[PDB]
């Protein structure tokens, strides 16, 4: 079976402009495991992005945390771009400091 | 520690 | 204060060229401690928690030997299942296996598990009594027949009730500084006007461990689910977890709403109410 990714984009610590932080993109509930996840900075892909080792939940669906060190600003826009077989087109989730 | 022997399906 | 050790294995066939991608991760409760990625350069089981690095060379050599043996079994399994399901050799398929044990508050074996999935669905699983198998379909049924004849359950049961628990207790001791420490959620509420008449109260639970937690909203002392939203618990990335629950309320009536946080790290549940 296939299961579409649930996605959450958020910072590890409370967002504070000028202060170093970590931008996370947690993808979960998906199957199969092949997935494309990129963190974007103003629409552009970030290169120094790492991800957790593939694991899965009780229902067998996979979850992965993609993250990169970053320093938020009032202007810079961040988001997570996810592409999975279950998706017609790559899904983009904008980072909201309040969520 | 991992299990030692794993039986094939 | 129950605990668990679990190993997750995922093998994905790659018909275009080469062997299956194999990734194994080991966890004690919600803390990953080892991993093996067939794609990695080391080709060794690797530490992912400081407390496991204490283990000597023999440990790493043995875990590596065993995990490589596991990857090969999965490789074979992918082929076997392809046949059982009469599937094409051109498609990519996935076999997953998870197993481990739990120790109860008494620190003794509580339960064991060993289940397998093919393409994201239950294939075969050891039952709670660790003596019988649950086969989801006739492919799994054939595996079940073979495993019953080979007495696989007995062998697994020995590991699950013995070795598994013994090592779990060993890791718990070795990494007690974190593994036997609960990190109570750091909580706070934020307020966001969504209109002139409505506001969103968001109740945050941050940097907690373990991941299990419950956030509930009450309006005037009674649970409220309508007008609410709770995100799935997510990893902060530093080993802790985060979660929040929100409720839309009439502006000015924020005081009627309370957020309730239940977590193992909290002697008594926390109750938050907007300023």
């Amino acid at each position: 079976i296939q299961r579409t990714p649930k996605i959450q984009v958020y910072s590890r610590h409370p967002a504070e402009n000028g202060k170093s932080n970590f931008l996370n993109c947690y993808v979960s509930g998906f199957h199969p495991s092949d997935i494309e996840v990129d963190l974007l900075k103003n629409g552009e892909r970030i290169e120094k992005v790492e991800h957790s080792d593939l694991s899965f939940s009780k229902d067998w669906s996979f979850y992965l945390l993609y993250y990169t060190e970053f320093t938020p600003t009032e202007k810079d826009e961040y988001a997570c771009r996810v592409n999975h077989v279950t998706l017609s087109q790559p899904k983009i989730v904008k980072w909201d400091r309040d969520m | 520690a991992l299990y030692n022997t794993a039986a094939a399906l | 204060g129950s605990h668990s050790m679990r190993y997750f294995f995922t093998s994905v066939s790659r018909p275009g060229r080469g062997e299956p991608r194999f990734i194994a991760v080991g966890y004690v409760d919600d803390t990953q401690f080892v991993r093996f990625d067939s794609d990695a350069a080391s080709q060794r089981m690797e530490p992912r928690a400081p407390w496991i690095e204490q283990e000597g060379p023999e440990y790493w050599d043995g875990e590596t030997r065993k995990v490589k043996a596991h990857s090969q079994t999965h490789r074979v399994d992918l082929g076997t299942l392809r046949g059982y399901y009469n599937q094409s050799e051109a498609g990519s398929h996935t076999v997953q296996r998870m197993y481990g044990c739990d120790v109860g508050s008494d620190w003794r074996f509580l339960r064991g598990y060993h289940q397998y999935a093919y393409d994201g669905k239950d294939y075969i699983a050891l039952k709670e009594d660790l003596r019988s198998w649950t086969a989801a379909d006739m492919a799994a049924q054939t595996t079940k027949h073979k495993w019953e004849a080979a007495h696989v359950a007995e062998q697994l049961r020995a590991y699950l009730e013995g070795t598994c628990v013994e090592w779990l207790r060993r890791y718990l001791e070795n990494g007690k500084e974190t593994l036997q420490r609960t990190d109570a959620p750091k909580t706070h509420m934020t307020h966001h006007a969504v209109s002139d008449h409505e506001a969103t109260l968001r109740c945050w639970a941050l940097s907690f461990y373990p991941a299990e937690i419950t956030l509930t909203w009450q309006r005037d002392g009674e649970d409220q689910t309508q007008d609410t939203e709770l995100v799935e618990t997510r990893p902060a990335g530093d080993g802790t977890f985060q979660k929040w629950a929100a409720v839309v309320v009439p502006s000015g009536q924020e005081q009627r709403y309370t957020c309730h946080v239940q977590h193992e790290g909290l002697p008594k549940p926390l109750t938050l109410r907007w300023e």
